[PDB]
């Protein structure tokens, strides 16, 4: 996005910059939940030609 | 390309979409 | 077999055997009345469906069980599965003599040890309380004590903190990644129903205290608690095996204070005075004349084993800080000051312990590790570090840039 | 059969369905053969069953085992022969032979 | 490839395990193969010693009473 | 300000007036279920209208036909309560009353006769409680309403990915409410092709021939005709000017006697302004250019009448004379351009296999029901019971609206089935967007989001009952016999009753209300699911559905979502939201004309909000509400910018809008990261309630609203004063304008007292009003658990110190002092439901008999005389709570245990031990026990007893309403009596009771002592109707399952406290597990000797960003500042006035707020109450993103004494030397969850074992063991560990012989292993075996 968030935590954030910060949040607890999926997998593929 | 998954495709060997010729 | 309510409950192959026994017996009866071919075949191909559904179901029809709508499962699926065999996949049977609860820290244990809680062990235990109690004749026969570990005379005890003393117990957190997923500790007896466990092993689980559970395993045959104190032990991995370098590292709190214990201030009580040793050096700051870091000349005796596996010693004046000076006390012969006389960052801190490995060998880097520990969370509480709402400073120029 | 033709006039006609002693009434028979009728009468429910979660857990994964034998028992078993075998060599060689007889 | 590597494993005991089982079985069982052991994964499932680290002493030891007399 | 805010008022800070207040929470569960059961004369949403479909129903042909007419809910079997105990279902009956109408065989259709069946019994339905939840047996389940597809027409992409050339594709899908799926798709050869629901593909245009449409008609339909004359000779063409636009000219182009162009020049906006001005109609064109060209409709030979050329087919130089000279004027062909309007659907017929509207009736028949043979009224009947049949197809109203709307029509409402019109109209749409006029939706608009609820869903299981049911009804007036059945034999109550039963007892949407915490009710009921029935799965979507759209703001809470497999499928709903009339989700606005911001609000749904320009919920207006600055930051389209002084249309209503209850109560939630926020609001509904309901000392000012909303606090009916107060009841005396003129009244309100909820804790009221205190309409009078004076106090704040302590906080864990186990604040109350079933077994039947082989005594001694405990008795592990014995006879023992019965001398009897006994470790007090028995089995003497106790604790109740009451209506009977012919002394001294003769002067006042007259005989009958009833409840044998003769039910209260391992965390998310409970000499504490209750490491925070949990800690010290100096002050006694002056000093902070306050309020007794009340802290509220400012908290410290920097010297109780640096001390609000540690802990040495594959596995509740898996088998592997291995899935899980061999040499002092074979291998050998595979163990 082409407007930065501007103000930070010791600030306020107000309704606008928190409600755009929710989707990389979101995006990242759900990146790394699949990526602990994927992780997985290779192991077991990894051991199993080991 | 890079993370995790291109890991997988190194392992995996796979042949890329545009190869070169050697 | 039966079960509650006196309803009845029985694997589906039984189904599918009936089916094909009716069937085929209705065959053989169908042969001696000599019926016609279109009945006979037809017959024989209901056989047929009744033998594949039996042996491998879902091939043809998928036949469906009586009065559920769910396909019976068949002798294929019960060797199939996700993925391949239900036997030893995940997951992959029950196991007895076991346990687990919520952990919690215990700094105060050694590396080669955790605290387990007293009932846990209690009903860990149990066989060996019972051969134990009847090898010095404390009980009659098993029986008796069956019945006094369950009425827990006061007497138990002590016979328990025999069976526990040189017995390893196996501790395992939940996403098992790499070998140090399970390591063995010698078990401590604590009042309480959490398990304790050592800071520093805390980074090797990648076990946060957030409420993860860990599972604890008794090594019962002997040649188990000689593989558990030789292999799986805490002390005899303290190196990554993916890379050499230590993964008992000291984590957070205790580097803290490692940090603010060496590091140096402009201006602090006892600046520029001299002092004979760190002894004397640790009297003055307890006694509250010395700040902990003040820029100070002390007579250390630093070693140094290169003469032919030999250790030469060697005494200067440093120029050092308080801290620093106090510190000194740990670090075991052969290791120069040079090592000790930095700021002590996370980084420096690890390098530390890695050359010490690969100098002095195992046994003294294990007891080393202990006393960082020690130290680090002891003097992390003295300095009193917190965090305000006015210890984040925004720059002033901020409105500006923007 | 019987049974269950029963229950559907009288299931609107009293509203709910009748109590368990009231098609005993309407039953020939001693009327309170109803229950044990009532029971035979079930069908055996699959021991493959999915249950709970449906983490491939089933119903015959939860049956125990009632007829082994615990080893907090059998190790007294074991024990009990070394028990009277030696308390009857503390007696005379005919007190041990007429008590292991009777 | 990785996952195409792991694919070809003597041991049929093995192949079953992360495999489809079905055809593992079949294929498996027209040709008699007979499965040494000799693996880990196998002697995992049979439920004896590890033929490495403390077992490896075992089953080096076991393995050269075989073929002999 | 009302009464129950006189005690303890709040301070607020923040400046935005507040225009709407919260609404009730409630609202959506409670509308929706009341919509769905209730008489509505029309088709609204209801049992009314699900009827309206399905009828009239008549038989098949017969001309015997069945309508309804009206239906009636029967009074509950049981109330709210009776119904959990006992277990059964809180429902009502449906009474429907039905008119079966004969038609004369055969005639003009008039009935022969018609009985009226009054109401036939169908079904009891579920009621749902005044809380808004259902009892299915005996436990209270929500139903979450769900977020799905909105039905209609949907134009979507798929671009990208599919067969990785690009060029995107276009598909539309028109999916009804019920009825089978229809979706038209394109190809990389723009070929349109059709499915119906996901079954074969089939080319498109093989419905407009199953709709009786020749190729003639599909050609006209969607293509235009370009006609050819054939005018002196060889072809002349109408040219429409506009025609030529985007291609190039095929031959030299002349015309109005002027060559406009020649051949080879591109049409550009000058050719065609040339030919619309000039007005050319007509030119003459060469013979070649039709090669290409389709002909439109057929075409054939006059003399020799055979077919020149089919319809669809591609003309020639040749085919153009074979027609010519069959006296052929007109050519049609195709107006066909690449760019503007596609060749496609020509194209599509060539691949058409059918013909005619039977071949396409076949093909149809034949694509959804394959391989049986096809049929002419087969084809013909499926086709149109497709989309054309009011039965198997609708839309509804809300699909035919967005389906009408999608298309740009007029008609919002129209039939709820497809017609020719609109299949046709659909394809014509999807066409223009391919072209590349018009645009493609998206599934994650929240305008094509549509909201069910408990009343829609139920209303479509109860239609599947009605179809399956349907089948069954024509069946039966098929064969009926004349005037002898009627409209109850044929109809049954299992059909209807179990589709209805089928949904709330095991339905993907009913589950378990989340109770342990108010929050937590509350925020199940308001909550939002994509998955179940018409929802997708967890597998299947999908980041785009799960992530948080541009929609979502002020409809559902962005950071309230749940953390696990399903992120973003869940959410919540926001504070202000509702749905709107057709089912979507629409927010209140205020609505902007010109340049004044008005206070009219205005609801405004997805795609309503989205023309409108909408400005900020932060922004300063002033006076008459002008925006004060000239622009303002706000959001139009999908996107947000500063935007001028007039444009706006709207603006936003609260600040708090955006988020959910749960994230409306984090105090200063803008300073946290929005993981550790999501986190917060997760976790703040698994805090148990406490022991001491405290209040929260920071907070937000919704906690009123959450408290009331949820119905675990008693709210007053009707103002008025308090008449009497007890822990058990509350009797209010309503005030004259609340109360009704006839039967006067007071309002008696029945506390819950302690009793067991689903998670097994604590559920129990308290008064929270002293005796004869005014209460008026809607002030809180009894506080539920964890609430305080009307606020919602979910666990207690206390004294926090940031600093490392000698690693006892390593981690997250928490170090806390003795003080608080102590003070048993944070202890909780369990209340644990153990039972007995006497069952009956082939051996024989079970006894409760107190008659135990081989037991003491001491086991008897807290047991009667029948074998139950008594009530109170504080009970430990092992004790035995119901004596329960169970028939095996003739044990047929051994030769040593046959010796040791005779040296001992003992009988041993012919009956086992079932007996009940306290589990292991868990201890509590017994305060309850239940029986249930079989009728007409015995009761014993203390199942007699209890009933028979109930009994008479049943006829208390019942009195006592009655006397205060006849008080109650007696002295509105005095007041009347005084009204005209007051006598005072004279009147009460004559019995009460001798006061219904005295009569009135002409007056109402005569008919006003009548109505109570009225009134009060119905009591004396209605208590007695009540009072016979509920004994009769008492009496009759409760109803059990097959084979058990008789069930006892304990209920055991456990007083757990704190203790190592469990879990809290605060409401920003920073999580802990308590490590070591310190004595109070240990805690650091101040140099006013004050220690500190709990010890954080500051670490947590810097990580994982929350700064509010710092910022709560601060401001809640300043808050307990204002608490000490209060508290010294009244401790000081000094007066009233110096009081209240200090008082209304911390209630101003400086300027412009919100709060205002005093003295409008008595100078003395009220405010005086206040200030005992605001010692313990005071209470502040911080808006969510309205709170409080540093130079406010910084101000506010300033007036507590306090020092600005927020932190302070401490002195270690141990050496009590100092702390270096100052550290931060303040009040942190914290929770305890319920993860608790002596829960969780579980040990296991020898236990059961499962009978297929044996494996340990836990029976009696001491668990099986630990499962070891594959993961934990590598780690075993990667040491040299065999040993540990071998022993772990032989001998000490899987090998039925090596188990014991091991265990007996364990006792003997000798470790070793005897492995043998596990037995999951060993049947694993017999299955293979079991199947024509040979596998053998060979050689040695
Ligand atoms: C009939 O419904 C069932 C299955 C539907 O099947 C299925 C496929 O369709 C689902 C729907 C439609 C959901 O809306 C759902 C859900 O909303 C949810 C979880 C995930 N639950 N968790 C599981 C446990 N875990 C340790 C934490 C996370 C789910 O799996 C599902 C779910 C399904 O999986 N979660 C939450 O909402 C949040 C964040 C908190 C939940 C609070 C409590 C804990 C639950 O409400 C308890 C009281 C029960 O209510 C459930 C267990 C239901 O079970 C019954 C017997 O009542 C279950 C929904
Ligand atoms: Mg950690
Ligand atoms: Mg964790």
């Amino acid at each position: 996005i082409e407007t930065p968030i501007t103000a930070n935590f010791r600030e306020g954030l107000n309704v606008l910059q928190y409600f755009i910060s929710t989707h990389g949040a979101r995006k990242g607890l759900a990146d790394t939940a699949l990526k602990t999926a994927n992780s997985g997998y290779l192991t077991r593929r990894l051991v199993d030609v080991a | 390309t890079g993370g995790l998954p291109r890991v997988a495709d190194l392992f995996e060997a796979r042949r890329p979409k545009e190869p070169a010729i050697l | 077999v039966p079960l509650d309510g006196g309803r009845f409950a029985t694997s589906d192959l039984n189904d599918l055997y009936r089916r094909v026994i009716n069937r085929n017996n209705r065959l053989k009866r169908l042969l001696d009345l000599a019926a016609p071919d279109i009945i006979v075949r037809n017959e024989k191909r209901m056989l047929q469906e009744a033998v594949d559904a039996l042996l491998d179901n879902g091939r043809r029809g998928r036949a469906i069980t009586g009065s559920n709508k769910r396909p019976l499962k068949s002798l294929a699926d019960m060797i199939k599965g996700k993925q391949g065999r239900f036997r030893q996949n995940l997951l992959g049977k029950r196991v007895d003599y076991s346990g687990r609860s919520v952990i919690t820290v215990g700094p105060y244990l050694r590396l080669h040890q955790c605290g387990l809680p007293k009932k846990m062990a209690l009903e860990l235990f149990k066989p060996f309380i019972y051969g134990k109690l009847e090898l010095r004749g404390l009980a009659t026969t098993i029986k008796a004590a069956k019945k006094m570990v369950e009425r827990e005379e006061a007497v138990v005890w002590d016979i328990l903190d025999e069976v526990i003393r040189e017995h390893p117990v196996l501790l395992n957190r939940a996403p098992t990644l790499h070998r140090l997923g399970i390591q063995a500790f010698e078990p401590v007896l604590i009042e309480g129903k959490a398990i304790q466990l050592h800071p520093l092993v805390c980074a090797a689980y990648n076990a946060d205290f957030d409420g993860d559970q860990m599972a604890v395993h008794v090594p019962l045959t002997l040649e188990a608690q000689l593989e558990a104190r030789a292999l799986m032990m805490s002390t005899n991995n303290i190196l990554s095996p993916a890379n050499g370098e230590p993964i008992i590292v000291p984590s957070q709190d205790v580097v803290l204070g490692l940090y603010y214990m060496t590091r140096d201030c402009v201006n602090a009580k006892g600046e520029g005075m001299v002092l004979t040793g760190p002894k004397e050096a640790e009297r003055l700051y307890r006694s509250g004349l010395a700040s902990l870091h003040a820029r100070v000349k002390v007579r250390i005796t630093e070693y140094e084993k290169d003469a032919n596996g030999e250790l030469v010693a060697k005494t200067s004046l440093k120029d050092t800080t308080v801290g620093r000076a106090i510190l000194w006390m740990i670090v075991p012969k052969g290791l120069p000051y040079s090592i000790v006389n930095q700021a002590l960052g996370k980084k420096a801190i690890s390098k530390m312990l890695n050359t010490c490995y690969r100098i002095l060998g195992l046994k003294p880097t294990v007891i080393f590790a202990d006393q960082i520990m020690y130290t680090g969370f002891a003097y992390a509480a003295r300095s009193g570090a917190s965090v305000g709402i006015d210890d984040m400073v925004i720059p002033e120029k901020k409105h500006e840039i923007i | 059969n019987k049974l269950n033709r029963i229950s559907r006039q009288m299931l609107q006609e009293m509203g709910r369905e009748p109590t368990p002693e009231e098609l005993a009434e309407r039953m020939l028979m001693p009327e309170d053969k109803i229950r044990k009728v009532l029971k035979i009468a079930k069908e055996p429910i699959s021991m493959e069953t999915p249950i709970g979660d449906d983490e491939d857990s089933h119903l015959g994964d939860f049956i125990e085992d009632t007829t082994l034998e615990l080893p907090l028992d059998s190790a007294t078993t074991e024990s009990l022969r070394a028990a009277t075998h030696d308390v009857l060599a503390g007696l005379t060689a005919r007190e041990a032979k007429v008590l292991r007889m009777r | 490839g990785i996952t195409k590597a792991s694919l070809a494993t003597e041991s049929f005991i093995s192949a079953a395990s992360f495999q489809e089982t079905t055809r593992v079985l079949t294929e498996a069982a027209v040709a008699g193969k007979r499965d040494e052991l000799r693996g880990l994964k196998e002697n995992v499932i049979v439920g004896r010693l590890i033929p490495a680290g403390t077992g490896y002493a075992y089953h080096q030891d076991r393995m050269r009473r075989r073929a002999a007399g | 300000y009302s009464y129950t805010e006189k005690k303890r008022i709040r301070k607020d800070f923040g400046k935005r007036p507040q225009v709407l207040d919260v609404p009730y929470l409630l609202s959506i569960q409670l509308d929706s279920f009341q919509k769905f059961i209730e008489q509505d004369p029309e088709g609204q949403y209801g049992l009314e209208a699900a009827f309206r479909s399905v009828f009239p129903i008549q038989s098949y042909s017969g001309n015997s036909e069945l309508q309804y007419v009206s239906y009636r809910l029967g009074e509950p079997v049981f109330d709210v309560q009776e119904c959990q105990i006992r277990g059964v279902t809180y429902s009502a009956p449906l009474r429907v009353k039905l008119r079966l109408v004969i038609y004369e065989r055969e005639a003009p259709e008039g009935t022969v006769k018609d009985i009226k069946e009054q109401e036939v019994y169908m079904g009891e339905i579920p009621l749902m409680t005044d809380n808004g939840t259902f009892v299915i047996n005996g436990t209270e389940r929500v139903i979450v309403s769900q977020l799905h597809r909105s039905p209609g027409v949907f134009f979507d992409s798929d671009k990208g990915k599919t067969h990785s050339s690009g060029k995107v594709l276009y598909n539309a899908r028109i999916i009804p409410y019920r009825g089978s799926w229809l979706d038209f798709e394109f190809d990389p050869k723009d070929n349109l092709f059709v499915r119906i629901d996901r079954r074969r593909k089939l080319p498109a245009t093989i419905i407009l021939r199953a709709l009786n449409y020749t190729t003639e008609q599909i050609l006209d339909l969607f293509f235009e005709k370009v006609i050819f004359e054939i005018r002196d000779n060889k072809l002349q063409m109408e040219l429409v000017p506009e025609r030529l636009r985007g291609e190039t000219a095929s031959f030299d182009i002349e015309a109005n006697g002027k060559v406009y162009v020649e051949k080879g020049r591109r049409i550009t906006a000058r050719h065609i302004r040339q030919l619309e001005k000039d007005d050319v109609k007509l030119i003459e064109v060469p013979v070649e250019y039709i090669a290409g060209k389709v002909v439109a409709k057929d075409y054939i030979d006059e003399s020799t009448g055979e077919l020149i050329c089919a319809a669809n087919m591609e003309l020639s130089l040749d085919l153009l004379a074979k027609l010519s000279q069959s006296g052929h004027k007109r050519i049609e062909t195709l107006f066909t351009n690449d760019l503007d309007h596609g060749p496609y659907i020509s194209e599509t017929l060539r691949v058409d296999p059918t013909n005619d509207r039977l071949s396409a009736l076949v093909e149809i028949y034949r694509m959804m029901r394959p391989g049986e043979p096809p049929t002419r009224e087969a084809a013909e009947s499926l086709f149109e019971n497709l989309f054309f049949s009011e039965d198997r197809y609708d839309l509804s109203a809300v699909g035919r609206m967005k389906f009408n709307r999608s298309l740009l029509r007029e008609e919002i409402e129209g039939s709820g089935i497809l017609s020719k019109d609109d299949i046709i109209d659909v394809m014509k749409k999807l066409i223009d967007i391919r072209n590349g006029k018009g645009e493609v939706d998206d599934i994650d608009h929240l305008g094509n989001r549509r909201i069910r609820s408990v009343g829609e869903m139920a209303e479509n299981q109860f239609r599947v009952g009605l179809v399956r049911v349907e089948r069954a009804v024509k069946e039966r007036l098929s064969l009926g016999d004349l005037d002898t059945l009627m409209p109850q034999d044929m109809i049954n109550a299992k059909p209807i009753s179990a589709a209805v039963k089928e949904f709330f007892g095991s339905s993907q949407l009913s589950q378990f209300m989340v109770q342990n915490n108010p929050l937590s009710e509350i925020t199940h009921k308001r909550r939002i699911s994509a998955l179940g029935p018409g929802g997708l799965t967890r597998e299947r979507a999908g980041f785009e559905v799960r992530d948080v759209h541009p929609t979502h703001y002020g409809r559902v809470c962005p950071i309230e979502t749940p953390e696990g497999p399903n992120i973003g499928l869940i959410n919540s709903l926001s504070v202000y939201a509702q749905t709107n009339e057709y089912g979507f989700l629409e927010t209140p606005y205020r609505k902007v004309t010109d340049g004044v911001v008005t206070d009219e609000i205005h609801y405004l749904s997805a795609i309503e909000e989205g023309n409108y320009v909408i400005a900020q919920a932060n922004s300063n207006l002033d006076e008459e509400g002008h925006f004060v600055e000239d622009l303002v930051t706000c959001r139009s389209k999908g996107e947000s910018s500063l935007f001028s002084r007039d444009q706006v249309d709207y603006m936003d209503v609260s600040t708090q809008q955006v988020v959910s209850v749960g994230a409306s109560l984090i105090p200063f939630l803008e300073h946290d990261d929005a993981n550790r926020a999501l986190m917060g609001a997760n976790m703040q509904r698994q805090a148990v309630p406490t022991l001491r309901a405290d209040k929260p000392l920071v907070g937000t000012g919704m906690e009123r609203a959450v408290a009331v909303d949820s119905g675990v606090t008693a709210v007053a009916k009707r103002g008025g004063v308090v008449q009497y107060v007890d822990a058990s009841r509350i009797v209010i005396k309503v005030n004259e304008d609340e109360m009704y003129p006839g039967e006067a009244g007071i309002d008696i309100y029945n506390l819950t007292k302690y009793t067991r909820s689903n998670q097994n804790t604590c559920i129990n009221q308290m008064p929270c009003v002293s005796l004869g205190e005014p209460v008026e309409r809607g002030d809180v009078l009894a506080d539920g658990p964890s609430t305080d004076l009307g606020e919602l106090a979910l666990g207690q704040n206390m004294r926090v110190a940031f600093m490392p302590w000698n690693g006892y906080n390593f981690e997250d864990s928490i170090l806390v002092s003795e003080r608080v186990v102590q003070e048993d604040r944070f202890t909780t109350i369990h209340i644990q439901e153990l039972a007995c079933v006497s069952r009956d077994t082939k051996l024989g039947p079970e006894e409760i008999t107190a008659d135990i082989p081989n037991v003491g005594e001491a086991a008897l001694s807290k047991l009667d005389e029948s074998g139950i405990v008594y009530i109170g008795a504080e009970v430990t592990g092992g004790d035995i709570l119901v004596g329960k014995v169970t028939p095996k006879g003739e044990t047929q023992l051994t030769p040593e245990e046959k010796l040791l019965r005779a040296i001992f001398g003992e009988k041993a009897s012919d009956v086992k031990d079932s007996s009940l006994r306290v589990p292991n470790g868990v201890s509590g007090t017994v305060i309850d026990v239940q029986v249930f028995t079989r009728d007409g089995v015995e009761k014993d003497k203390r199942a007699l007893e209890i009933e028979e106790m109930q009994l008479k604790q049943a006829k208390k109740d019942l009195s006592e309403e009655l006397q205060i009451l006849e008080a109650g209506l007696f002295s509105r009977i005095r007041a009347v009596l005084v009204a005209g012919g007051v006598e005072a002394e004279k009147l009460d001294k004559l019995p009460r009771d001798r006061w219904l003769e005295l009569g009135l002067t002409d007056e109402e006042k005569q008919n006003q002592l009548e109505q109570l007259a009225e009134q009060y005989d119905e009591l004396k009958h209605e208590f007695e109707k009540k009072l016979e009833a509920k004994r009769r409840k008492i009496t009759q044998g409760d109803d059990l399952a097959p084979g058990v003769l008789k069930i006892v039910k304990v209920y055991l209260a456990v007083k757990r406290r704190i203790q190592p391992g469990d879990k809290m965390a605060g409401r920003h998310g920073n999580k802990g597990v308590i490590s070591k409970i310190n004595p109070i000499e240990d805690m650091p504490y101040d140099e006013n000797g004050t220690p500190v209750d709990i010890v954080l490491n500051p670490l947590g925070v810097p990580s994982r960003m929350n700064i509010g949990q710092i910022l709560e800690t601060h401001l809640g010290m300043a808050a307990k500042g204002i608490g000490d100096k209060i508290n010294a002050m009244l401790k000081q006694q000094q007066e009233v006035a110096k009081l209240r002056e200090f008082i209304q000093r911390a209630y101003d902070l400086g300027a412009d707020v919100r709060q205002k306050v005093d003295l409008s309020t008595f100078s003395d007794e009220e405010v005086m109450r206040l200030a005992e009340n605001l010692r313990k802290g005071m209470p502040i509220a911080t808006p969510v993103f309205d709170g409080a400012k540093e130079a406010e908290i910084k101000e506010l410290l300033k007036l507590g004494d306090l020092p600005t920097s927020g932190q302070i010297r401490l002195y270690d109780g141990r050496t009590g030397e100092q702390f270096e640096r100052p550290v931060t001390v303040g009040y942190m609000y914290m929770l305890k969850l319920n993860h608790l540690v002596d829960d969780k802990m579980h040990a296991r040495s020898t236990g059961s074992y499962s009978l297929v594959t044996q494996q340990p596995l836990g029976g009696k509740a001491q668990f099986g063991g630990q499962r070891f898996g594959e993961m934990e088998v590598w780690a075993l592997e990667a040491y040299g560990a065999a040993y540990t291995l071998q022993e772990m899935l032989t001998v000490k899980s899987d090998d039925v012989n090596g188990r014991t061999k091991m265990y007996k040499n364990i006792v003997d002092g000798n470790h070793q292993m005897e492995p043998g074979m596990p037995e999951s291998f060993n049947v694993l050998l017999k299955e293979i075996r079991s199947l024509g595979i040979n596998i053998e163990l060979e050689d040695e």
